[PDB]
């Protein structure tokens, strides 16, 4: 399917079609056009850098060491990944997004430091 | 003055988990990685485990890899080595030493220094 | 472990050297050997860190060195107080870190 | 030699000169200079994303896991990599590029999910 | 701390908090003023990002390499560099040789990627 | 209620090869891992191979790494395993069984839910 | 392989237990030790999964527990219908996925 | 015709070391990957070590995995071997060989084409 | 090493085949099998590379084949010059690069 096609579909279904939605992400009339284009470029760069400082550079999908907290979602895994849409999930965790990002970044920094120390262990 | 004490140890039958607590003082605790060294009553020394300064990395001698657990608590000056099973071989005096590894930003140590007094652990 | 003598003999007025041999894969490849002197009623201590360097608080009498697959340690003029068993260690590798040798009981006459 | 230093040379002699070319991709006039610069940045970002969705991010050279269907080309390794220029090669396989890209993306996607399953195994 | 919090700190403490800087590198004639300001900022960031990625160091901030450290650039043992110095003085010190560092890094990464592909060539 | 049936050769000669097939019906075969397990005629059970639901991964005991190869068709709802250059220890009853590992996205399983009637394999 | 008793006996109305033990790497680390029943010459059936979870359609009389390196399965009532062989199934990480023990015989009087 | 001069020679104590050299002509020294193959006086031949064309990669057998070190010099068209420690079994005729590996740009070879006259290493 | 007969024999004008037996990872994993001859005291020479392809400058007479975990070298009516020791070889394992075979004395008679 095409752009945004799995938006209403199941979590599991939409989790297989990330690329189709990632590639389609990216005189005054020229002024507004360039402003919009630079804004879109800067937003893609936002996301790219934010993934880069998470150890997930260049992978559309990426696992990390930060453990889940039942406070964020008291949700059975089957419900999340086979019953509940992506939009409802973004809505549900919209409150707690920032703390997830902070913990994830801290874990990535700690992982980089540990990797550097291990590489020198000789 | 750099000084290390150990607490815990003594009689422990096989199976009952036990922990040694080494307390270090007189120096910047967070700046050094730490090792445990076993000395049997009659045999020589033998490295057991090594833990980095930050407390993330851990390594153990292959013989007791799945049975030991080393941990730091930089908030209050301590070092907890907790192990289970405690087979007959684990009958020796354990020494809490500092050194053996460096954070890769300082001069490489690769040895242990200012050794502690040591605490005896026995198995019936 | 490292092939080292169970004991050595050395009288006051002369120099005695202790040898400790291992394998090139651990001592020959890595220039990290450490020498310790444990008094039987006391914990060990560092007489020579690295092949040659000496930590502060140790007299010049101790003097280490390495060659091939053997680490040597010389004590210069001996005294009665230096009656304490010796031990050699080295960075074996990222899989096995440190391997300690046997105990050498020197004798001062 | 320099920019496009070995463009007409043999294949391999160009294969180790990629860094220079990769590096050299970055009112009446101000608006046009802005248009050209932002077009360049968009082109670079599109190339980087196309590489990233294939797992080859950050490496000029890379390796993939798609078999080479000989329909696209049947020339053996010596003929291509000792007696041919890059321009001729791009001319030869012009139609099939799209197909290749599609397969490449798909392979990465398959590989990626496989990797996640391995990281899921306890 | 926040932006440039460890501006004058010792090397290790500043290196521990490299993420805040990395994040902060990104954000009618005033129209074109802001447009060229922002595009110049984006271009500088992307140039630095590509200059990292050409070394295989993209996707990381603490990236390790294999260029031998020629002592001619500086003979300061690690204690001074990593416990008794700030980033500004250090950058002042190796300003005259940073280009050679970049070139050596290019060569080393090229050899390493070629060797990696060669290893993968084995069946 | 799921029917899990099998078919394959029973008698063979040493140094040859065979292909066991498994047919399943009564559920979503595409969302379930599969696994080949064996039990010797007198002895206990023994895991042989494990296959993920998408049919991309493979896993084997160390015994038959270079000899066995297990695949699965998802649309036809079928599994297969080709054994090459089999030895006499393989003489046993082979059972198909669902489960073994989840697909990283649903609940962890680590067991064998359904068990078919099996099929005996023997070699001269 | 794992270690289980070869056989057990008991009368209806009481309860019996069967143990399964192995290395600390598998049983101690992971609480994934299932129990299967195989009637004589019949297809096996899954009686317990994980350490305690009971499958749909399985009687309450079957129960399980894990203690350290050991895992026990307890059967109550013993209506004599389950005159079948019992096996344990331990998950042991990667490269060693599932291991079993000596076949257990449950005798019913 | 392609010719592979080998100077080499054998005269060393069992615990000693000895350097081998091999100069090849009649072809592009660069575009091939070289190797060392040993043959004891009466036994079957055996591969020693391998170096790729660029010289940035190398491989050894498990017998001398951590002992020998083979390198190359492309501009001067020389293959160098450095032995270390040694073991009385080494006594054999060592031959230089071209092939056994080739870069991904070239076609796979996996064999040895041109074999030099080698030299006999002698252990005192 | 690779299992193959220590020695064989034949007569002029009669084709002779020699076998070379290997394990699963040895020959079956990769179809890269080669045969090298050496005359007494002479540096070996490559006779065939891969299963069937033959080098330039080699006689048509020599030929190769592969079946299962085994390979074979077939030669036509033996000339007076085809007396050598022939060695089987293959690429088998990323770590263990090259495993060779024992001697094969073709006793022309
Ligand atoms: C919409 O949901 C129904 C079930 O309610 C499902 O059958 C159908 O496939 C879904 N469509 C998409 C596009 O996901
Ligand atoms: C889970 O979230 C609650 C609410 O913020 C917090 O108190 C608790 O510490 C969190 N636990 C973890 C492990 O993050
Ligand atoms: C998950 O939790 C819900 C909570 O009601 C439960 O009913 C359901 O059975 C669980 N589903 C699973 C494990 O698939
Ligand atoms: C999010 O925040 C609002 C505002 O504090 C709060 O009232 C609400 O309960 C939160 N929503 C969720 C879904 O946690
Ligand atoms: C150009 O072609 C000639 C042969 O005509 C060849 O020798 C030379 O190397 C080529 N030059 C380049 C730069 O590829
Ligand atoms: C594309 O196909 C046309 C028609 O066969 C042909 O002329 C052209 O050369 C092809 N180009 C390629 C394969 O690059
Ligand atoms: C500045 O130097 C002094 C040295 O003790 C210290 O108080 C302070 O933390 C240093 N910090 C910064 C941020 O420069
Ligand atoms: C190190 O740099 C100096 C100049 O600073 C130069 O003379 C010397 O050759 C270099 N040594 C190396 C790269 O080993
Ligand atoms: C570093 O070198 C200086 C001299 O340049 C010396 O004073 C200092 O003690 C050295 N530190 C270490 C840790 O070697």
């Amino acid at each position: 399917l095409g752009f945004l096609g799995a938006a209403g579909s199941t979590m599991g279904a939409a989790s297989m079609t990330l690329t189709v939605q990632a590639r389609n992400l990216l005189t005054v009339w020229g002024i507004k056009q360039l402003q919009a284009r630079v804004l879109a470029v800067e937003r893609y760069l936002r996301d790219q850098q934010l993934l880069g400082i998470w150890g997930c550079s260049g992978k559309l999908i990426c696992c990390t060491n930060v453990p889940w907290n039942s406070s964020w979602s008291n949700r059975n895994l089957s419900e999340i990944w086979d019953n509940m849409t992506w939009l409802q999930w973004d809505k549900e965790i919209s409150n707690y997004t920032q703390i997830i990002y902070g913990l994830l970044e801290e874990s990535q920094n700690q992982q980089e430091k540990n990797e550097q120390d291990l590489l020198a262990l000789d | 003055e750099v000084q290390l004490v150990e607490t815990g140890g003594g009689l422990v039958q096989p199976g009952g988990s036990l922990k040694l607590s080494c307390r270090a003082s007189g120096y910047t605790f967070s700046s050094f990685a730490m090792s445990w060294v076993r000395q049997a009553p009659g045999k020589g020394l033998e490295w057991v485990s090594l833990i980095n300064d930050r407390g993330g990395l851990t390594f153990y001698v292959d013989s007791v890899k799945g049975r030991f657990t080393i941990s730091r608590d930089n908030s209050k000056n301590t070092l907890s080595l907790q192990m289970h099973s405690l087979r007959d071989g684990d009958t020796a005096v354990y020494y809490c030493a500092t050194g053996g590894m460096s954070s890769a930003l300082q001069s490489s140590k690769y040895y242990f220094d200012f050794w502690g007094q040591g605490a005896l652990v026995t198995v019936s | 472990a490292l092939t080292q003598p169970p004991s050595v003999s050395g009288s006051p007025g002369q120099s005695v050297t202790i040898s400790c041999t291992g394998t090139s894969s651990d001592i020959g490849s890595y220039n990290y050997v450490s020498w310790y002197q444990q008094h039987p009623g006391k914990a060990p201590k560092l007489m020579i860190y690295d092949v040659t360097q000496r930590p502060s608080g140790v007299s010049d009498r101790f003097s280490g060195s390495k060659s091939g697959n053997t680490a040597s340690l010389t004590i210069s003029g001996l005294q009665a107080d230096d009656e304490a068993d010796y031990y050699c260690s080295a960075y074996a590798g990222r899989q096995t870190f440190y391997i300690f040798g046997g105990g050498t009981r020197l004798t001062v006459l």
